[PDB]
């Protein structure tokens, strides 16, 4: 059985996600507009989408049970290293295998491979990112599993610069155990086959995506004319030490 | 330094 504490963890994470993820994508109107006619025409829009998403990921992270017991230093390290991975994870909710795109409610806000190419990223990132999105979709995760996976992603003790690794691991383990118990109690066969193992493999995939994104971000942001198109928060999270 | 992240993370 799920203990009362594990039920509590799931309830909090579900609510946390509901309060930081608007499935009507209403705030997207406030971004610099998408331009699809190179020039890097989709950079301003997608920089804004990333920057917005970092803010939401932070607001989610703050609500993870136990995250509050960490020092601000370790909070910072964990969010800086995980932000791009959690954006990739949370984006799965908009991703559709119908046409391999992220569909955020209208044609203006529907992003395919070519749109992502127009923000300065190459297929070395984009092809594995799409493959990641497909594999994750095909897991058909319950919202409960999805929010737990994002929370486990964030509280990872192996991130460079973590000072109190044991406390981070303890926090993570509580979430991992909740996830494993949830799958056993609430996810019916056959969907549940090796489900936990497959979810953890996604976290490994995310490390490789993170590293490639970092390489490409370093390249993109080296030119002051592209850096100019980013946001202050993106420059701080992706660029600072 | 991460003043924006620290701000957003604040209680
Ligand atoms: C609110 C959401 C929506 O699901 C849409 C969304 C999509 C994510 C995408 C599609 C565009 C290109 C993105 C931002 C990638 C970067 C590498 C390109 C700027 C990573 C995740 C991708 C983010 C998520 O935070």
């Amino acid at each position: 059985k799920l203990s009362e504490e594990q039920q509590h963890i799931i309830a909090i994470l579900l609510d946390a996600h509901h309060k930081t993820y608007d499935p009507t994508y209403a705030d997207f109107r406030d971004f610099r507009p998408p331009v699809r006619m190179s020039p890097l025409s989709m950079l301003p829009h997608l920089a804004d989408l990333v920057s917005y998403s970092i803010q939401k990921v932070i607001g989610f992270a703050k609500m993870i049970p136990g995250f509050r017991d960490l020092t601000s230093d370790d909070q910072i390290v964990l969010l800086k290293s995980s932000a791009i991975e959690v954006i990739m994870l949370r984006s799965n909710q908009s991703f559709t295998m119908d046409d391999m795109s992220w569909d955020c409610g209208s044609q203006d806000y529907k992003y395919d491979v070519t749109d992502v190419s127009k923000a300065g990223h190459t297929l070395e990132l984009i092809e594995p990112l799409i493959k990641f999105q497909v594999g994750l979709k095909k897991l058909n995760l319950h919202e409960e599993e999805h929010v737990l996976l994002m929370a486990i992603c964030i509280v990872s003790p192996d991130r460079p610069g973590v000072q109190d690794a044991k406390l981070v691991e303890a926090i993570q383990d509580r979430l991992s155990n909740t996830l494993q118990t949830y799958i056993r109690c609430r996810h019916p066969p056959p969907g549940s086959h090796q489900l936990y193992a497959k979810m953890i493999q996604k976290l490994a995939d995310l490390r490789s995506l993170n590293e490639e994104h970092s390489k490409q971000y370093r390249s993109l942001s080296f030119q002051p004319e592209n850096s100019m198109k980013l946001t202050p928060l993106v420059l701080e999270v992706f660029g600072n030490e | 330094n991460h003043p924006m992240l620290m701000n957003l993370l604040k209680d």
